[PDB]
């Protein structure tokens, strides 16, 4: 199923202002989160949005979207895993691997 | 095939 070791996963960061922002607006409560928890509220984030394909759900659009900048990609796949971990790790200070 | 699904898989 994932791509990204388990171990990976469970890496601390401290997400840059931005992003953090974005980690709040749906609940977020820490200045420092493993990975897990940084995908559970983009998750969230993109669900609550709407922000993917309805027809291809695993397409996400955010050219009009804070993701967009953070990401720096007008749509990327939720299937390539790295791809997304890649653009995340940014937008984020690695704490603890 | 639902968003949630595909997002689900990023994580073990």
């Amino acid at each position: 199923g994932s791509q990204i070791p388990a171990s990976e996963q469970e890496t601390l960061v401290r997400p840059k202002p931005l992003l953090l922002k974005l980690l709040k607006s749906v609940g977020a409560q820490k200045d420092t989160y493993t990975m897990k928890e940084v995908l559970f509220y983009l998750g969230q984030y993109i669900m609550t949005k709407r922000l993917y394909d309805e027809k291809q759900q695993h397409i996400v659009y955010c050219s009009n979207d804070l993701l967009g900048d953070l990401f720096g990609v007008p749509s990327f796949s939720v299937k390539e895993h790295r791809k997304i971990y890649t653009m995340i790790y940014r937008n984020l200070v690695v704490v603890n691997q | 095939l639902t968003f949630e699904h595909w997002w689900a898989q990023l994580t073990s």
